[PDB]
């Protein structure tokens, strides 16, 4: 055994695996671990029990990660050691990049990155090639949930909402694939996400208010809103059945306290139907913001197009909307 | 092609953009793989095909797959080391769904989790792994399913309470382990463990979160979950992240552990945006649910998205006294077609989608979703608890249908599974029995 024969390791006795297979009934879903993994993990048990913060323990964590990067315990213990020993975290990040590139789907690696990067003593400002590394990840999987979550954290931590690479990288990803919802979601954070450092993080403004008003901005930059809506329309015209920019625009209008009817004519231009989202948009405009006679019937017509032709799998939801509108109209008719 | 299959499940959508991107390439490929299976004409499919053109649930094949999944794995499966408690849960859950008595696994469950419990509290992936809320959730649910005083006694409740108290964060949420990530899955798993073991609501007297003005496990929690809603209407894993079906389930189920659905859900979530986003998870012709906007259907979301529906529907209907209902606001027919026509592997097990090998995670959650469509699940004014609302959920069968319709049961009664609790994701009796047993034990000194 590598560890058991190494004089570097002589001073500590490993703790052997107790899986339950010896005392009583047979355990379930067992794994016949390799001898190398059994030995390394027996030494890990021993060093963690001793709370050992050492160079040998650090190497051991690296070895275990090479065999199993999905071992959540070893990553947490590794971070403890790095901080306890005052290790160079720039070098740890360069190593972590290599592990990340080998295991694209691994999320433990990305929590570890956040833990390291959060240390202002080591990383007082955004490292100069950090955004490029995130783009090397997105070039391989543009919707990676853990990498996007890390990038959200990074923006809040280094206050990057107006940093031009955040918007540029979103725009490069949306040029490559305008249907990348993860990039749209990050765009919303950049443009409309709450920034008050004295408040807990939130996806939307106004979470202390009534839930129907969630997202409402306390102060609206009207020119920014116009610009973002223009951008959304431009992207929609490239691929009108793409849900992402329509949902983004609804979020923008909600944040701004503006009505869906600001886009009535735009939505009508897709109606011969080029976008089911345009139909749903009109349904809501006619049902919720138009108080004129006949508007409720038109909303019902739009929802009937959706249930019969343009998005029929959601028929029960469309029918629920029709029922709501019909009840509302009947209430209006009686008052 | 069988006459019982509507055109909706046999053709791609009517509207098709000219612009090709990676998203549409993958979406097209997925539709093309599903279509022969939806039509029931793929040579991999086993009958009998019912009047709606859908193959039987292959119960014996799945049983054998799930029993096999509880035995030994070779060295190559080392990455599953930290997931061993999940593997036990996914298998026992699938076996229960399929109508097996899992009592005979009591001793083996005890043997498995005894070594995985840490003296300082909680359960981790196995001997020497730190306690983790997901391992602890999987272990508690497994213990609930097998039942018995001996399995219940395995857990050190006081140590579990002390350890869970260490995970409570100033912002109201929970980390998944000490030094680990904070996300809504962490909050949901922690609170399920807390509820099923009847832990004290107060934080331990020395919990660090008390320095931040918090007093109980639920202090600041629904506010935290509200801050995870996104502009899309869905709910993300942590604030500002992307709306995702798995986290919507975690957050909605967690809210329903805090009070009645019709009180808590509309208070902390904007239902006006949540409802259409949840509805938009379902695609045709596939019939199944995707987890996020512009991504692909996957049979595991039959649970994560599917079981959001009884929660949201209860928020709209209100508590039923022991009356009309909004009904089902998604297509049970589509989901059933996706699971039975597309997600069954000929050799046993269920899968994410055609082209994927089965695994026990996908087997557990596709079956859990199939069970959902077969029941009315609703909450009542009658609780087994002495989290009151969470223990008030009851069920009635939603029987197999005849004829066409917008809200129909296209499984056969031969395909009927055991009902699962929509919050606890185990049978109602299993959740009831564990909670009541712990309610009747004094908290350890
Ligand atoms: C109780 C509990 C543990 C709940 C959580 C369960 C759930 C599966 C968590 C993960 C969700 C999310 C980050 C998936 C993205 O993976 P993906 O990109 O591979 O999948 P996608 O394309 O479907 O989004
Ligand atoms: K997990
Ligand atoms: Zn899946």
């Amino acid at each position: 055994g590598k560890y058991s024969s190494d004089p570097e390791w002589a001073s500590i006795k490993p703790i052997e695996l107790n899986d339950g297979s010896d005392f009583g009934a047979m355990p379930l879903a067992t794994i016949s671990y390799s001898p190398e993994y059994l030995e390394a993990t027996s030494y890990l048990r021993a060093v963690m029990a001793a709370n050992e913060m050492s160079e040998r323990a650090l190497r051991l964590t690296g070895d275990i990660i090479s065999m199993n990067p999905a071992h959540y315990t070893v990553w947490i213990y590794r971070a403890k050691i790095l901080f306890a020993l005052g290790k160079d975290l720039n070098e740890e990040i360069e190593w972590l990049n290599k592990v990340a590139l080998k295991h694209l789907k691994n999320y433990q690696i990305w929590h570890h990155r956040q833990v390291l990067m959060s240390s202002r003593a080591h990383f007082p400002t955004l490292p100069p090639r950090e955004q490029d590394f995130l783009m090397e990840m997105f070039a391989q999987d543009a919707k990676s949930y853990h990498v996007w979550t890390y990038r959200h954290w990074l923006v809040r931590h280094f206050k990057l909402w107006d940093h031009p690479r955040e918007i540029q990288d979103v725009e490069a990803l949306l040029k490559a694939d305008v249907r990348n919802n993860s990039a749209w979601n990050h765009r919303y954070m950049l443009r409309f996400g709450p920034r008050d450092e004295n408040e807990f993080d939130a996806g939307l403004h106004n979470t202390t208010g009534p839930s129907s008003e969630k997202g409402r901005l306390p102060v609206v930059d009207e020119d920014l809103v116009d610009s973002e809506l223009q951008y959304s329309q431009s992207r929609i015209l490239e691929a009108p059945e793409n849900r992402s920019p329509w949902s983004y625009a609804r979020g923008v209008l909600q944040a701004a306290g503006r009505p869906l009817s600001e886009w009535k004519d735009f939505a009508r231009s897709f109606v011969a139907v080029k976008s089911s989202h345009a139909i749903e948009w009109l349904a809501d405009v006619y049902a919720e913001e138009d108080g004129s006679e006949g508007s409720a019937a038109e909303a019902v017509k739009m929802l009937t197009l959706l249930k019969e032709k343009y998005d029929p799998i959601r028929r029960n939801y469309w029918e629920y909307r029709i029922r709501q509108i019909t009840a509302s109209a009947a209430h209006a008719t009686e008052i | 092609v069988h006459p019982g299959i509507p055109a909706l499940f046999r053709e791609p959508p009517l509207i098709h953009d000219l612009l090709s991107t990676e998203t549409t390439e993958l979406q097209s490929e997925t539709v093309n793989k599903c279509l022969p299976l939806l039509k029931g004409i793929h040579n991999s499919q086993k009958g009998p095909f019912n009047k709606y053109g859908i193959p039987a649930l292959q119960r014996k094949d799945h049983l054998e797959y799930l029993y096999d999944s509880l035995e030994d794995y070779p060295a190559s499966f080392v990455a599953l080391d930290a997931s061993r408690p999940w593997m036990v849960y996914w298998a026992l859950a699938g076996l229960c769904l399929l109508g097996e008595d899992v009592t005979r696994f009591r001793e083996r469950v005890i043997s498995t989790f005894t070594a995985a419990q840490n003296s300082t509290g909680g359960i981790g992936g196995g001997h020497g792994q730190m306690s983790h809320v997901a391992s602890s959730y999987a272990a508690v649910l497994s213990i609930a399913m097998v039942g018995g005083e001996e399995a219940f006694k395995l857990i050190d409740r006081k140590a579990m309470w002390k350890w869970l108290g260490k995970l409570k964060q100033p912002d109201g949420g929970f980390t998944v382990c000490e030094g680990g990530e904070e996300d809504v899955r962490g909050a949901y798993c922690a609170m399920v463990v807390h509820a099923l073991l009847d832990l004290p609501l107060a934080l331990p007297p020395e919990a660090e979160a008390r320095q931040n003005g918090l007093e109980t496990f639920t202090d600041g929690l629904p506010e935290y979950l509200s801050r995870c809603q996104t502009y899309e209407g869905g709910i993300s894993g942590s604030p500002g992240s992307e709306a995702h079906g798995a986290y919507a389930f975690c957050a909605l189920a967690c809210l329903c552990l805090l009070g009645r659905p019709e009180v808590v859900v509309p208070r902390y979530m904007n239902i006006a945006t949540l409802l259409p986003w949840l509805s938009a998870r379902q695609y045709a012709p596939e019939g199944g649910f995707s987890g996020r906007t512009n991504k692909l259907v996957d049979g595991c979301y039959s649970h994560w998205v599917g079981n959001c529906w009884p929660l949201v529907q209860a928020a709209l209907d209100g508590t039923q006294p022991l009356r009309s209902s909004v009904g089902n606001l998604y297509s049970r027919e589509g989901l059933t077609r996706y699971i039975l026509s597309c997600c069954q592997c000929k050799l046993g097990g269920l899968r994410d989608k055609p082209g994927k090998h089965p695994d026990s995670y996908h087997t557990c959650y596709a079956l859990t979703g199939l069970s959902t469509v077969q029941y009315y699940h609703y909450c009542t004014d009658s609780s087994v608890s002495s989290f009151s609302s969470a223990f008030s959920w009851k069920h009635d069968p939603n029987f197999a249908s005849d004829g066409q319709g917008s809200d129909i049961g296209v499984f056969t009664e031969n395909d009927r599974l055991v009902p699962f609790h929509p919050i606890f994701v185990i049978p109602h009796k299993s959740a009831e029995d564990i909670r009541v047993w712990f309610e009747n034990q004094s908290f350890d000194l």
